[PDB]
């Protein structure tokens, strides 16, 4: 799986999500990549979202609307709405994985449960950081 | 204000198992990926545009599973899956299950522009993609010996 | 406090369209879909099979548009869909576009139980069925004069 | 479209969902029916849901997820959030249709803004209640 989220000059939020899904699946097995507010979501009013990892169980916990939901009706940052999904509720249901983050006011989040997940992030006219291992 | 992220999957990645020469390979194709987009947002373009370009240059790069360099299937196949959503208008577009488009997001950006659809999987989704233009590929052009070597793999018990 | 609720479709019902000998045979058709959920409730099945068995009842039926009595596509075939989810360990099984299957959702309900995916289409939906003992039909099945007359009416209006 | 929700006496939630889609339909189109929080959904924490009509706001919406994110994380009623969803949120996107939601406290709602829903719902020992029209 790969994942791009941005938020641009005019304040708009946006999300891709592309994948070659699990190694040895089923032929005909979808996972949560193409399917809205599992592997991908964007919304102005609160995130877009991009996730990578244990498809099926993104898309039993909507993981990347449930990010959106947490903002918007439970109030909490994109900080703790990305530890509570990521670091919690997808390990509680035998996931891993990761996703990447930006919120309307353009906090950025890349949490994983993972030992890895390839990342880059970068405010335009910046440096980026790149990463691959934890922290 | 205007920011990207991107990422190539996440997983079981030991630095003990690593060569640093690969590991300078995954951090090039990131830095230069995520340089392109923070050049397209700082220069206006949209959100849209931006995490359409950033996932059609990570399915470009053998490296990462989506386009050039997707996993196998049991049966040694290739089926793509995308997506991409608009927070400006909540319009969305995905293709499931496609084998002979190159750039499954390009798809799903067709879906999503030129259909009053969400999703379509499939054949069905390469005829809709074909008759506006999108050109076909064997899906030979996906395979790398490195996914192929972690099917292998993965067949074992 | 058991309790089950069907539907067969939200939509364009319009009483000045409808017979009321059409508005009887749809209120006998809940009422007996219903009615078998209930007693199932009653006798402490789980929700998984009422749900399972309602939605089955309804593809079974004619009159709602799943299984057979499905619409038609663009190119005159059928193309089915349909999920199944337990709130009990949040499992989920789905189909999508499938064709040579009779029942969607005891498809959906295979992929829930006997493999590790949630989402399986098309043709590999089917194997995956065909393999663990269904039974490969002609989507003709689904086929009603109702529903191709509703694809007639469609094309006239554009 | 067609589905059932249902609470059964050891207190679980269930949902499914049946399609053929819409009559003149692209081939390979996909709808809500067959996405998890998009068609059909169900937690035995929150509620049941089952919806029907115009599959691609569904979808964009998550509407059947979007039920139980505003019972749990908003502390909407069941009422509520159907009124929230399917009056307010739906028809904003262009959406019409309705859907069957049962909450874990044996609550019942078969919301819908349109001319007409086929629909039956009954408590276990009770007599059961069908409706084709408003009222
Ligand atoms: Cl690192
Ligand atoms: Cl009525
Ligand atoms: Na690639
Ligand atoms: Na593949
Ligand atoms: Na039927």
């Amino acid at each position: 799986t790969v994942g791009a989220v941005a938020l641009d000059l005019d304040g708009n939020l946006a999300a891709a999500t592309s994948t070659g899904g699990t190694t040895n699946k089923l032929p005909g097995r979808v996972g949560d990549s193409p399917l809205v507010g599992a592997g991908c979501y964007a919304n102005n009013a609160s995130v877009a979202v991009s996730c990578t990892g244990t498809g099926e169980v993104f898309i039993r916990a909507l993981a990347a609307y449930d990010i959106a939901a947490l903002m918007d009706y439970g109030g909490l940052s994109l900080a703790e709405a990305c530890e509570r999904v990521v670091m919690e509720k997808l390990p509680a249901l035998g996931g891993s994985g990761g996703l990447i983050a930006i919120d309307h006011e353009g906090n950025v989040a890349l949490p994983f449960n993972t030992e890895g997940m390839y990342r880059a992030w970068g405010y335009a006219g910046d440096t980026p950081t790149t990463g691959i291992y934890r922290e | 204000k205007a920011v990207i992220a991107i990422h190539g999957g996440a997983g079981a990645i030991s630095r003990a198992q690593m060569s640093l020469q690969q590991e300078l390979r995954y951090i090039e194709a990131l830095s230069a990926i995520v340089e392109t987009g923070q050049k397209m947002l700082e220069a206006g373009e949209s959100a849209l545009d931006v995490v359409t370009e950033a996932v059609r240059l990570l399915e470009e790069c053998p490296l990462f599973n989506a386009g050039i360099g997707a996993v196998f299937t049991r049966d040694e196949t290739h089926e793509l899956d995308a997506c991409v959503m608009d927070g400006n208008t909540l319009k969305a577009g995905a293709v499931a299950g496609v084998s002979h488009l190159r750039n499954p997001v390009l798809a799903a950006r067709l879906v999503m522009e030129q259909s009053p659809h969400v999703m379509m999987i499939g054949e069905g989704a390469e005829n809709f993609a074909f008759a506006r233009g999108m050109e076909r590929v064997s899906p030979e052009i996906f395979s790398t010996s490195l996914r192929y070597e972690q099917l292998l793999a993965a067949r074992k018990e």
